[PDB]
């Protein structure tokens, strides 16, 4: 909020994704939206407690 | 100088079952029409596996394209 | 830019005499369909899902019309003009031939 | 001789509509006397049934031809395959 | 009537020769066709292999292979056996007695 | 007088042969614009003398 | 006259069916056509405004679009093919040696149907729902013919793999219309035969076909038990292996008796 | 005086265009106010002039509307009460279950009289303390817990409008049908506030895994995205935000359960104790 980053919470959620429909191979597209709209914080919560 | 028709045997696989059924049919007709052909199936260890029945996996898609 | 570069080049100017009297003809379009039943007249199924009974063309032999064959039919009132070879699934099988 | 030319009169009209082309639809229900068909253009139309076409051939599900221009049951056809 | 055993015993070769020789109308069917990728097109192919066969009855449907739909597995846990098994059960309904199917036979190899 | 002449002409303006919402995929330096009609397929079509 | 009746049909045209979706005012009604788009239309004055209500089918004009008149409810072409199968009948006897099990199915079906006065006085809510399961080859199916012949109430034999179609959302709309159908024609019995097709469980990580099942099965679950509770419907369900079933169909209070045929 | 005859002859003309036959679209948003974007009910977008001399007071928030046929012009507006997916059920007779037939589950009964009943009758107790009332209510458990029985019990006593629907009423079968019905249900509720909205089962719609390679995945998914954006608008209206239930809570999509839409999770136990099993026997006895 102070730095003026777009806070993009990424999560494994495919509800928001509709253009490619999965984030397994989305890399360039998340960068190219966050590079236009820099500055950005991509908050990668990797869960790693799913058993 | 007889028509050569290369296939990749691991090109057939998709998630929607018997999707490689359509392919295998139409390829077989396309080779039937031209006279003197050779149909060269490489790398048929995928779709060319042993006769087995796991009882729990997804070997059911795989064994469609073989039958 | 691409500054207006479109294939054709120097012979396509002589083609413009021949291809302007045919382009206005209804030779094309023939909405491509496919037969579902020869009833000893013919039953086609369009690929939009809407079924029609059509009939012979200008001089086509009754041997041409076969089961599961595609045919082109008159754009307006449906009638077989020119039969066409079978199945539009071949195309992933013609790129495998070296 | 005057009556016989009234049957020919009707029939030359009837011969022009009977020939190709005509949409193909099936019979939702016979409501009786009325025939409701759901077409292969995926709507529905309530029509006064053609009486030259028997109400015997028209049973629920039957496959019948229908004229596009005026939705009337034109003729009967053996169920496709 | 079912034909099973080792390969090479001419199972597929005999059946054909004797079903065309006796002038009983011999339909050619291969089980891998009843498998489909559309949802509900395999259930519409079985009823349509049946509806043709009630008219010309008695007639012989010869199924070459039967391991395409003949999986014991239809208690499964996340597989495409939920679409395949739907054309096996539409079989057992179009094999129950309702007359005008009392006269359809079956070979299966 | 202005008022009864707003109504008579608003009857002409309200008649629309048709108007869509498209979106510019990409321009081409032919003075044409590749516009995707948003439910349908694509159409390449040039600009008016307004833009 | 036989050629003259055809000329009197020819001057007619189809009249698009709808139903009255919702009264807007006194002189405008909204219909939902069967081609698709909702319209706002006018009324012929032959028919009162009280005869119309929301959910009566109406015919419409070609292009002017006016309600012409009220029609009875349209009946599906699928629900006429299911009523037809009764060929193979047999009376009370079915599986000989299991006449005790034949009485257990009549306790659920034939006794409150004929005399609802025996279940009023005792005070248990009327039953409904029977599952048949056993070693395959045992005549689960022969008993279904025995209880549809003798009772004489309307029977509808609906194979479960024979209502999945290519179109999706069409296997929901059909089977909704059948539970209405069983209320109108009461008493009525719906025999679901070979329920192993739509017996897939939660899953919905595999193919998109596995989510066609789950979406068509949720609608059978809230239609069977929800706010909805249709009193004049009985369900008899035939299944081979009784462990395919989703754990919402194992579940008593859906399905009073869980009969095992030995 | 002659021009007063001519204002009347021009006023007549235009009222005939206002009235029947009309197709029903929807207003998305203005781009001016004499021109707007409507989606017809053919599944296409049109840019249409707006008949001046109309109320934009209810128009600007998205809401049903009437359009002309050939012309395609917005000739008048329709109430948000009119052209709704479902007539309200609070005017029909009340569900047959009352609180005499609820037996046990007395622990979930004190968490539902607070969450549902109290914010309709008295909005002024929450605000003056300074607490926000719970927004959406979730019910989850094994499939026999008699979730629905508790909801019927609270529906008879409130005597406020009710709207009851399923999650396979929204099933896709025309183009763009699925997104259209979600708008109609949230706009009826604000119009006749207060009310309780129940969606009975929502296990098929909320999926944890989409791939969006088939059309039927793109219709399910357009519905669910629309449902989040309409629960946001629904905040600060007397209606207690949508109650919904699921039988297996482990397919629940993460954006749905996130706060701002659903806040409370009324678990329905099935072990219970000896004083709460007794009661279940006593009302069926
Ligand atoms: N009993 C037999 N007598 C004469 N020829 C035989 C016999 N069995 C097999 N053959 C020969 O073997 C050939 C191949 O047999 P075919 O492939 O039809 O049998 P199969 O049991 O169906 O084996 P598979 O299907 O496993 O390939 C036959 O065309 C025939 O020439
Ligand atoms: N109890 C019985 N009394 C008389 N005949 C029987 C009996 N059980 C089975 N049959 C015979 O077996 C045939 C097929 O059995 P049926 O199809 O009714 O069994 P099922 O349990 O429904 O098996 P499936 O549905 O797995 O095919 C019957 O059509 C009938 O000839
Ligand atoms: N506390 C109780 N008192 C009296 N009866 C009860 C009680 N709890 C459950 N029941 C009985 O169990 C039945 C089924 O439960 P209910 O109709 O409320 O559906 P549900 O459990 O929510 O199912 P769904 O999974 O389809 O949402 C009720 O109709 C009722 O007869
Ligand atoms: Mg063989
Ligand atoms: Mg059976
Ligand atoms: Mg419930």
């Amino acid at each position: 909020h102070h730095t003026d980053c777009k806070f993009i919470r990424v999560s494994g959620a495919e509800l928001v994704q509709k253009y490619i429909g999965e984030g397994s191979r989305m890399v360039r597209e998340l960068f190219v939206m966050a590079r236009e709209h820099a500055p950005s914080i991509i908050f990668m919560d990797e869960i790693d407690s799913i058993g | 100088d007889a028509t050569f028709i290369r296939v990749i045997g691991s090109e057939l696989v998709q998630k929607y079952v018997g999707e490689g059924a359509r392919m295998v049919r139409e390829l077989f007709e396309m080779a039937r029409t031209k006279k003197a052909c050779i149909i060269f199936f490489d790398e048929i260890d995928a779709v060319g596996g042993a006769r087995f029945d796991d009882g729990a996996g997804g070997d059911n898609e795989v064994q469609r394209t073989m039958l | 830019g691409v500054k207006e570069s479109d294939t054709g080049l120097a012979p396509s100017h002589l083609w413009d005499i021949m291809g302007d009297r045919q382009r206005l003809g209804e030779e094309h379009p023939l909405q491509v369909a496919r037969c579902t039943k020869i009833i000893k007249k013919y039953v086609i199924n369009l690929k939009q899902i809407a079924k029609f009974v059509v009939g012979l063309g200008e001089r086509v032999s009754p041997t041409d019309i076969e089961e599961g064959m595609r045919v082109g039919v008159d754009r307006s009132k449906y009638n077989i003009e020119l039969p066409l070879p079978p199945r539009i699934d071949p195309s992933v099988t013609m790129m495998t031939v070296e | 001789n005057v009556m016989l030319e009234k049957i020919k009169d009707n029939k030359e009209k009837i011969k022009n509509n009977r020939q190709l082309p005509y949409l193909v639809a099936n019979v939702v229900e016979v409501m009786d006397k009325a025939a409701v068909v759901k077409t292969s253009s995926r709507q529905t139309v309530f029509l006064p049934m053609v009486g030259l076409v028997d109400p015997d051939k028209l049973k629920p599900n039957d496959l019948v031809g229908v004229n596009k221009d005026s939705y009337l049951i034109l003729d009967t056809l053996p169920s496709e395959f | 009537a079912l034909m099973y055993g080792p390969p090479g015993t001419g199972k597929t070769l005999l059946a054909r020769a004797c079903a065309a020789q006796t002038n009983a109308t011999f339909l050619k069917l291969a089980a891998p066709q009843l498998v489909q990728m559309y949802i509900g097109e395999g259930a519409k192919l079985v009823r349509d292999a049946f509806a043709l066969a009630k008219e010309k009855a008695p007639t012989i449907i010869f199924i070459d292979e039967l391991d395409a739909i003949g999986t014991k597995r239809f208690d499964s846990e996340k597989s495409g056996d939920r679409e395949v098994q739907r054309t096996m059960l539409e079989l057992l309904n179009q094999l129950d007695g309702f007359s005008s199917d009392d006269r359809v036979k079956v070979l299966a190899a | 007088n202005d008022k009864v002449r707003f109504i008579k002409d608003e009857l002409r303006l309200l008649q629309e042969p048709g108007s869509y919402v498209g979106e510019v995929i990409k321009i081409v330096s032919d003075k044409k614009v590749l516009v995707k009609v948003q439910p349908e397929g694509k159409y390449i079509v040039d600009v008016a003398k307004d833009i | 006259d036989k050629t003259e009746n055809d000329i009197k049909a020819l001057q007619s045209i189809g009249q698009l069916i709808g139903e009255v979706m919702k009264e807007l005012s006194e002189e405008k009604y909204i219909v939902k056509a069967s081609s698709g788009p909702r319209y706002i239309v006018g009324v012929r004055n032959s028919v009162d405004r009280s005869k119309l209500k929301k959910g009566v089918r109406v015919t419409l004009d070609i292009t002017t679009l006016t309600i012409m008149r009220i029609l009875p409810r349209e009946t599906d072409p699928l629900v006429y093919n299911m009523t037809s199968f009764e060929q193979g009948e047999i009376t009370f006897d079915g599986i000989g040696g299991l006449t005790e099990q034949i009485r257990e199915l009549r306790e659920v079906i034939e006794l409150p149907l004929k005399n609802p006065e025996i279940f009023q006085r005792v005070g248990i809510k009327p039953p409904k729902g029977v599952l048949l399961y056993g070693p395959p080859g045992t005549g689960k199916t022969l008993l279904a013919k025995a209880v549809a012949a003798t009772i004489g109430a309307n029977f509808i034999f609906s194979p479960a793999s024979g209502i999945v179609d290519k179109y999706i959302g069409e296997s929901a709309r059909i089977i909704r219309e059948m539970f209405a159908y069983a209320k109108e024609h009461e008493p009525c019995i719906i025999f679901m035969d070979e329920v192993d097709a739509i017996g897939g469980r939660r899953f919905s990580e595999g193919t998109s076909a596995d989510r066609e099942i789950q979406r068509t099965l949720m609608e059978l679950l809230t239609q069977m038990d929800g706010f909805d509770n249709l009193g004049q419907t009985k369900i008899i369900m035939a299944t081979n292996r009784p462990d395919t079933l989703d754990p919402a169909l194992l579940r008593p209070g859906r399905l009073d008796r869980k009969v095992e045929i030995p | 005086r002659h021009l007063k005859r001519e204002l009347k002859r021009a006023q007549e003309e235009v009222k005939r265009i206002q009235s029947v036959p009309l197709v029903i679209g929807q207003f998305l948003e203005p781009i001016d106010q004499n021109t707007g974007i409507v989606s017809s009910t053919t599944g296409m977008s049109y840019v249409v002039r707006i008949l001046s001399t109309l109320d934009r007071e209810l128009l600007k928030p998205s809401m049903s509307v009437a359009l002309h046929r050939h012309s395609n012009a917005l000739v008048d507006i329709l109430p948000p009460d009119s052209d709704s997916s479902i007539s309200v059920m609070g005017e029909n007779e009340k569900p047959d279950v009352t609180y005499a037939d609820v037996g046990g589950l007395d622990m979930q009964k004190q968490e539902i009289r607070e969450a549902v009943e109290l914010p309709l009758v008295q909005a002024d107790l929450y605000e003056q303390i300074g607490i926000d009332p719970p927004r959406g209510v979730l019910l989850y458990g094994p499939p026999g817990t008699g979730k629905t029985m508790l909801v019927k019990a609270v529906a008879n006593s409130t005597k406020a409008a009710f709207i009851r629907v399923n999650g396979s009423e929204f099933v896709h079968k025309y183009l763009g049908e699925g997104p259209r019905m979600v708008r109609d249900v949230f706009r009826l509720a604000r119009e006749n506030a207060p009310s309780i909205i129940f969606i009975d089962e929502v296990d098929s719609i909320a999926t944890k895994r989409f791939d969006a390679q088939t059309g039927s995945d793109r219709e399910v998914q357009r519905i669910l995205i629309e449902l989040l954006t309409q629960m946001d608008g629904f905040d600060q209206s007397t209606n207690v935000k949508v109650i919904m239930a699921t039988n297996r809570a482990d397919t629940l999509d993460p954006a749905l359960l996130r706060p701002g839409r659903l806040d409370r999770k009324i678990e329905f136990p099935s072990l219970r104790d000896r004083r709460e099993r007794r009661l279940i026997f006593g009302t069926i006895a």
